[PDB]
């Protein structure tokens, strides 16, 4: 998961 | 959620394993520049413009410049109530055979320089560089970095680009790479750390209560942490100046500033  | 500090001390009295998310607000309360809301520039940009994979390949040198500008502030800074609360916890607790960890969204290392041992810094930090050729991480702390940065970084509109080459920018010093350093700092689109990941999920499973302290839960994956953690049936509680799209799945909400209500919690 990516960092928003 | 309930407002009730009396219950939240309830359970914090039997709780053996703390979990501590903390966000944006518990930094600002330090006055430390995240220029994440709304009307807070470095020159004529945010982070959303300049803590990006984007800005580093168009411009590695202007975001040199605003995270070295970011290092050097961090001298006039200190650690706030809330740290202090938090640090003090862990050691309190850590003699009673209890554990607090803190798993920080900020890049800032307050937590750290408060005396916060148990310390998972998800976003990266400002005092650690990262190779863009071999990839190795290490701290550093110099003022300046470099130095073509002496000097550079004024925030203020109107600032010329320093348009430092790149061969003059932070320099691998791994015998053999000299490639070209940037900060150690999860930018936005990027992933985080695996192994963090690993370390954050380890603690989420095992704590029996989680407070979430300072961030307005946009920014994931961080968002999701405390949420999950609820799903076990453990409590959350929300220490923050307002409501947030994740205020209503969580056991606890103290409206106010961090270090306003976190003392009273962790006492
Ligand atoms: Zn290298």
């Amino acid at each position: 998961f990516s960092k928003q | 959620p309930s407002s009730s500090m009396a219950d939240f001390r309830k359970f914090f009295a039997k709780a053996k394993h703390i979990v501590i998310i903390s966000g944006a607000g518990v930094s600002a309360e330090s006055g430390v520049p995240t220029f994440r809301g709304a009307g807070g520039y470095w020159r004529k940009w945010q982070a959303q413009d300049l803590a990006t994979p984007l800005a580093f390949a168009h411009n590695p040198s202007r975001v040199w410049e605003f995270y070295h500008y970011r290092r050097e502030v961090m001298g006039s800074k200190e650690p706030n109530a809330g740290h202090r609360a938090i640090a003090e916890c862990e050691t309190r607790l850590g003699k009673q055979g209890r554990r607090v960890v803190v798993i920080t969204q900020n890049i800032d290392e307050l937590h750290r320089k408060a005396g916060t041992k148990n310390l998972l810094e998800i976003h990266g930090s400002l005092f650690k560089t990262r190779c863009t050729s071999c990839g190795v991480v290490a701290e550093n702390y110099k003022s300046p970095i470099c130095p073509a940065l002496s000097g550079k970084g004024a925030p203020e509109p109107g600032t010329q680009d320093a348009s430092i080459p790149v061969e003059k920018l932070p320099r691998c010093e791994e015998a053999g790479c000299g490639g070209l350093l940037r900060p150690h700092v999860v930018w936005f689109g990027e992933n985080l750390d695996p192994a963090i990941l690993e370390e954050v999920d380890r603690e989420l499973a095992h704590c029996d209560l989680c407070l979430v302290v300072g961030t307005s839960s946009v920014v994931y994956p961080a968002a999701m942490f405390a949420p999950q953690v609820a799903a076990r049936g453990v409590p959350v509680a929300e220490f923050n100046t307002e409501t947030t799209p994740a205020t209503n799945r969580f056991r606890f909400h103290f409206q106010g500033p961090c270090g306003t209500t976190l003392p009273e919690a962790l006492a």
